[PDB]
């Protein structure tokens, strides 16, 4: 996350931190995700498409820090990793960039909700937030495009939804954005998602309820003039989600 | 490598 603030998992209790174990045992951070039911985390397919072996993945819930522990955190294996069959990408845009991870504890259980571990409500295709709405993005991604390392602590910021009509202009993203994607950015282009934030939640408040509106997917850069963050539009994948969960 | 990213790689500082 470029700009914004550090946060704690109490402020985003659906946030899932996804890591991968390598051959020799070293574990690296992959991507964010969101808990949508006790057994299911939703994320982005591009996070896993090069390494789709489920056994290598580690999912944490209730975790506020990258390499230190948070009391009440819970660790999971991935029982099923489901990538979208029609995922595609060019050198910039990701299409159908959505993935499901069925999570399972060492003890064979799904998540137990707590103060720091909670599901987030799925959106409805009838209840879109209007352009100009402010939404929250969260993740462990780079604080600058030029940073080699990720931050040691979760961050969050606020961005505003941008209309499809506007995002499709040649000087924004033209034909690279579709109606299955949402654009969002800072009006002054100083806060944004970045590398490492993929798979994480774009959350908007609808009728007072925190709702999973987007999944961090791609951008030309991070906090870059006329180049918004682009998010998978969750309300346009409800059948896919229900079929697989 | 860095063929799959959120956004095209930027040289590190
Ligand atoms: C694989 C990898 O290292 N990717 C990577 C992507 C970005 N993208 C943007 O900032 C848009 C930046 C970096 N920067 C550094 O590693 C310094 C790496």
């Amino acid at each position: 996350i470029i700009g914004g603030e550090f946060t704690t998992i109490e402020n985003q209790p659906w946030f899932a931190a996804i890591y991968r174990r390598h051959r020799g045992g070293s574990v690296t951070y992959v991507c964010g995700g969101s808990l949508i039911s006790p057994c299911w985390v939703i994320s982005a397919t591009h996070c896993f498409i090069d390494y789709p072996k489920k056994e290598d993945y580690i999912v944490y819930l209730g975790r506020s820090r990258l390499n230190s522990n948070t009391q009440g955190e819970m660790k999971f294996e991935v029982e099923n990793l489901i990538l979208h069959k029609d995922y595609s990408a060019d050198t910039l845009a990701h299409h159908n960039d959505i993935a499901l991870l069925k999570i399972r504890s060492k003890e064979g259980r799904c998540a137990q909700p707590s103060r720091t571990i909670q599901t987030i409500a799925l959106p409805s295709m009838y209840n879109d937030p209007q352009f100009g709405t402010s939404c929250e993005i969260t993740g462990f991604g780079k604080e600058q495009s030029t940073d080699y390392l990720y931050p040691e602590q979760l961050k969050m910021t606020v961005v505003k939804l941008i209309s499809h009509r506007e995002c499709q202009q040649p000087h924004y993203y033209g034909s690279e954005v579709t109606t299955k994607m949402l654009c969002a950015a800072d009006p002054q282009w100083k806060t944004d998602s970045c590398q490492g934030d993929s798979g994480g939640p774009l959350v908007c408040s609808l009728q007072g309820r925190m709702t999973l509106t987007g999944i961090v997917s791609w951008g030309r850069g991070c906090a870059l003039k006329d180049k918004p963050g682009v998010y998978t539009r969750v309300s346009h994948f409800l059948p896919w989600i229900r079929s697989h969960t | 490598g860095c063929q799959v990213n959120y956004c095209p790689p930027v040289p590190c500082l």
